[PDB]
RNA sequence: GAAGAUGAUUAGAGACCAUUGUAGUCCACACUGCAAACGAUGACACCCAUGAAUUGGGGACUCAGCACGUUAUCUGACUUCUUCACGCGAAAGCUUUGAGGUUACAGUCUC
RNA sequence: UGUUGCUGUUAAAGGGUUCGUAGUUGAAUUGAGGGCCUCUAAGGCGCAAUGGUUUAGUCCCAUCCACUUCGGAUUGGUGACCC
């Protein structure tokens, strides 16, 4: 792109070789405020960007009416990183460009476990999870190997992104409003790490934030 | 009134756990409620518990380490069997890996895992994650 | 620690942090889950350097249970004195 | 702390100051979450704060600001005149950043703004009306330390120092004690001497 | 919950946590027994026997200072009533309501109360003929 | 349908009474429950200030001699009644929830 | 800004601490002090 | 005061309004059981946080070893936070006083 | 049509209330035992011994006296406690 100037601590570190992966940023909870943080760390040839929806919205005005376009982006790596944008712009290309920014901010990692057969690398979600936006709520159920992605084409996409290849699913409520279904499905795949399991606990040690360690070089950064 | 002793106990535990509280009080006591707690304390989900004596009915008190996520009760005590371990373990639990259903048998009170091992089914009791 | 294979090899992207107070997994999603680092002190008022660490969850600032738990954590490690 | 020689412990003259300038008291109203801090109630109806409790809170917050090796990342904030002065004198010594007068929204979250900053830590004079600050500390992963009136809520306050924020002489004392002890642990001013400059410098005066 | 109609109360009497007799009670089983039976000959119900005893003699419980409680005493000496306390009381109250209603047929309250008291007595009756303590041909009227 | 008002425009709480006596209006004669009805207390003068002077001149035992009495009344109005003389008015959401108790 | 000169030799600091200037305070405050490890300071 | 009568109002008007007036409005004894009979929230039971009040009881000469008030505590009722915590709900809203503890779906009964 | 797995404040849907039989559902107690030997198997908020000049401490004491926020002093001291 055009030449870039970080206004973020993280941004500086990422432009240097200090933070070299998403993991570091995630592990000590910090918000991503610049999409350029994603592009630098995760190289292109792993990232994919699809537009799940583009639709007109209308706002009422006396006589003629102004119009706009909502759209969704979806983004991520098949290595277990996903992130869903949605944004609004008064023209087509506007809302498109805007979506992809927001999407790369909202990126979250994915835990994949097993069904109770352990071979290779994860093919299955570690547990049942649910996510809800509007009246729709999705129930992701873990499936045995070779099941394939058993869901509708709308979530099939969203699951392919997140590296889940074996699942069984069902939805509830009004599912024929597209937008609500997307957000729902995504909140599901978050909830994995949000749930405490015996395998994880051992009172795993914490250490200093990248920010703190690199404080000196951020001071120098400011200059 | 209460028509299941277990239901009265394990809705105090679940609520308390969702608020992160590190001890809970339990109004009644039974021989049954003891055994249920015992299981989970072995597998590491409870620190300790005390039974206190009022010489009418006891008041259990438990120390939560926050390692639980739910403790349920299967109220009608439906019949589960050697094939039908599979059925329950899928349907009410989020996993087959760390889901624990607890059952009653003539032998005693035990996990499904140990039930299969000794090859006796029975009537279900409760469950936890 | 973490998910393994039958070959014993870790499959996880990361192993999330512990909130010492509730022993619950701190998510990446929670940005109210702050890591408080206090610097220890010895005789003659010399800092040992930052050594100890606390981690608080983002579910403890939605009703401000934070302060309460920090005290029980601290007092146990002899950092805060009680009479 | 330990091992240690009873270091950074309350003393004769320390107490003598606090009592005098009336920061040992709280606000009159009963607490909404700070009930534990209160020690009894007077026959004036004003809730006294326990001294030992307050003292340990202060030492704690010293350990926090001691653990930032680039003090400018910590912020101080007042929205009250009585703390205004004491901020400026503190930001000289300890070297902290500050904003005083009034908090401006989006100084910790809004990218397009030249008053934008990312703190490591945040302080406040009153969590009640500095509240905007706290709610933008929440979403940036910034811990908080506040000077809590007994009445005041503790929402989005990680660590809390019980305090009286009524009148000049109350607030000045607290900043003075922090600043003192902080500089005793960093740059090693000894506790052998009484500290170099006075609390009268931290009193609001009007220009 | 109150059996019939609204009510939640917690007014109750507890127990001692010491089931062995006090040091200031040096009285033997026999003295206690004698006192009970003596009082009973006035026509007092067990409820007022216990009250007289506890207040005057400092008795913690009858059950604590004798091996048995008040009815068991009476039964064994053949002074026990053949109509249980709880039943008798209700029947008295009942009849008195029926007096008032005989005069006042405009009274709404005491009518509804009598309906309650009736069915309550019936519940008692039914109980005590399962658990034999009345004849199996007993009926309120 | 929608619960516009929690107390339903009443000073009557749920699950207590369910019946409070009707009361006439001093405007149109409309009846409404006492709790619904809109109370005010008037304190109406028996003389204007302008006329008070003129009468207190001719008085010797009154006016200066004793302070003038006032006609006191309670006024219970209907809803429609109140609104039309604009002594109660529509308010925004935040304000509708406010009360001033029984004090003026 | 520099019209503010607050430099005075003790002044309000040690006066408030009482050279013999006195401090008097509630009896609840007294009770608290004497049960502290420090105990009461002079002039209170 | 329905019905009825008369006068207006109106293009038309027992209309809404005004003056009247029967049944009815009241009581006793019989029927009727038809309401937005609403909290549009079935009954019993458990768990569940913030603040300030009110209503009863309890606790620390002459209807009179009394009555009221204040501080603090408790049990039982009605409700407010117009700073009600978690959570739930499509939203409005609901919050120990649930529509909360429910896709992690099972306390009990009934319509 | 929701037993597994439905909904009923406002969307179709809690009966005006209470009593009450069939029917459905119903609290706690009887109690599931022990010892000696090996095993560095663990923990120890038990403990005789004996170790440790600040090669680690705090109370007491010494010297100052500092009106009040200095200290150090050695064998200190079966003291306290630590490997």
């Amino acid at each position: 792109k055009e030449e870039w100037v970080p206004c973020t601590k993280l941004g500086r570190l990422v432009k240097e070789q200090k933070i070299t992966s998403l993991e570091e940023i995630f592990l000590f909870s910090m918000p991503i405020k610049e999409h350029q943080i994603v592009d630098q760390l995760i190289k292109e040839s792993d990232m994919r960007d699809e537009l799940m929806l583009i639709v007109p919205v209308q706002k009422a005005t006396s006589a003629g009416q102004r119009t706009r376009f909502k759209a969704f982006n979806i983004v991520g790596d098949g290595n277990g990183h996903i992130g869903v944008g949605a944004r609004v712009g008064k023209e087509v290309s506007l809302a498109i460009r805007a979506s992809m920014i927001a999407a790369k901010l909202n990126v979250v990692p994915i835990r994949r476990g097993y069904w109770g057969n352990k071979i290779g690398e994860p093919h299955t979600i570690p547990m049942k999870v649910t996510g809800k936006c509007g009246s729709v709520s999705v129930r992701l159920i873990p499936a045995p190997r070779g099941a394939g992605i058993v869901a509708a084409p709308v979530p099939k996409k969203i699951l392919e992104f997140a590296g889940v290849e074996d699942v069984y699913t069902s939805s509830c409520g009004n599912t024929r409003t597209r937008g609500n279904f997307i957000m729902a499905t995504f909140y599901a795949l978050r909830k994995t790490y949000g749930f405490l399991t015996p395998d994880l606990w051992a009172e795993t040690e914490v250490s200093r934030d990248p920010t703190d360690e690199h404080s000196d070089f951020l001071t120098m950064g400011s200059k | 009134t209460m028509m299941s002793v277990l239901a009265n106990a394990l809705r105090c535990i679940a609520s308390a756990e969702r608020r992160g509280k590190r001890q809970v009080l339990i109004r009644p006591s039974s021989k049954v409620v003891v055994k249920f707690l015992q299981v989970m304390q072995k597998h590491g989900y409870i620190g300790e518990f005390e039974i206190i004596d009022d010489h009418r009915a006891g008041k259990i008190v438990v120390n939560l380490n926050g390692r639980l996520n739910k403790c349920g009760a299967i109220c009608p005590r439906f019949d589960c069997t050697t094939p039908d371990f599979e059925k329950w373990v899928k349907n009410i639990l989020p996993s087959r890996q760390f889901g624990f259903v607890v059952l009653t048998t003539s032998l005693g009170i035990m996990d499904h895992e140990e039930a299969r091992a000794r090859n006796t089914g029975g009537k279900v009791l409760g469950f936890f994650y | 620690i973490g998910t393994y294979n039958e070959e014993g090899v870790n499959v996880d992207l990361y192993i999330p942090r512990k909130c010492h107070a509730t022993n619950n997994l701190i998510t990446s999603y929670d940005h109210s889950a702050v890591q408080i680092a206090i610097a220890n002190v010895d005789a003659n008022g010399v800092l040992n350097g930052t050594t100890t660490t606390f981690c608080i969850a983002g579910y403890l600032r939605r009703q401000a249970e934070s302060d309460h738990a920090i005290n029980h954590l601290a007092i146990s490690k002899g950092i805060i004195r009680i009479k | 702390v330990e091992s240690g020689a009873k270091v950074l412990r309350m003393k004769e003259g320390d107490v003598q100051k606090l009592v005098a300038m009336h920061c040992h008291l709280g606000t009159k109203n009963r607490s909404n979450a700070m009930k534990k801090y209160i020690h009894s109630r007077t026959k004036e109806g004003t809730n006294i704060i326990d001294l030992h409790m307050t003292w340990e809170k202060l030492i704690l917050a010293a350990r926090v600001i001691a653990a930032v090796e680039n003090p400018q990342d910590v912020t101080v904030c007042s929205t009250r005149l009585f703390g205004q002065r004491a901020i400026f004198k503190f930001s000289q010594l300890v070297g902290t950043s500050f904003l005083a007068g009034r908090f401006i929204p989006g100084t910790f979250t809004n990218q397009i703004q030249k008053k934008f900053m990312q703190p490591r830590v945040l302080l406040v004079t009153d969590p009640r009306t500095d509240h905007q600050a706290l709610r933008e500390a929440s979403l940036v992963n910034i811990p908080v330390i506040a000077f809590c009136d007994t009445d005041a809520p503790l929402e989005f306050v990680d660590i809390a120092i019980p305090c009286n924020n009524r009148g000049r002489y109350s607030i000045s004392m607290m900043y003075w004690l922090l600043a003192r002890e902080v500089l005793r642990l960093r740059g090693t001013i000894p506790r052998s001497v009484p500290w170099d400059v006075k609390v009268d410098l931290f009193f609001y005066r009007d220009p | 919950v109150r059996m019939q109609g609204v009510g939640h109360g917690k007014s109750a009497s507890s127990l001692p946590f010491c089931r062995t007799p006090p040091s200031w009670l040096k009285i033997a089983s026999r003295d206690v027994i004698d006192a009970v039976c003596k009082l009973a000959k006035k026509g007092l119900t067990p409820s007022r026997i216990g009250m007289q005893l506890r207040d005057s003699m400092g008795i913690a419980q009858v059950k604590n200072v004798t091996g048995r409680k008040i009815l068991r005493i009476l039964k064994h000496k053949g002074m026990a009533p053949e109509i249980p306390e709880d039943l008798y009381c209700l029947i008295k109250r009942a009849t008195e309501m029926r007096k008032h209603l005989e005069r006042n047929t405009k009274d709404r309250d005491t009518k509804f109360r009598l309906i309650l008291v009736e069915s309550r007595i019936h519940r008692l009756a039914r109980y005590y003929k399962r658990v034999k303590q009345l004849p199996p041909t007993w009926k309120y009227e | 349908m929608t619960t516009k008002r929690r107390n339903h425009g009443r000073a009557k709480p749920p699950c207590s009474r369910g019946r409070t006596r009707p009361v006439h209006c001093f405007n149109c004669g409309r009846l409404a429950p006492k709790d619904k009805a809109v109370g005010r207390f008037v304190v109406r003068r028996m003389l204007d200030q302008a006329s008070a002077r003129d009468v207190a001149e001719a008085s010797n035992v009154y006016g200066a001699g004793f302070p003038m009495p006032k006609l006191y009344m309670k006024q219970r109005f209907c809803i429609a009644c109140a609104i039309h003389s604009r002594t109660v008015r529509a308010r925004p959401t935040d304000m509708r929830k406010r009360r001033f108790t029984t004090k003026v | 800004e520099r019209e503010r000169r607050m430099d005075y030799v003790p002044e309000v600091s040690h006066v408030d601490q009482a050279i013999q200037d006195g401090v008097h305070v509630d009896k609840q405050t007294f009770s608290m002090l004497k049960r502290m490890e420090t105990g009461v300071p002079r002039h209170v």
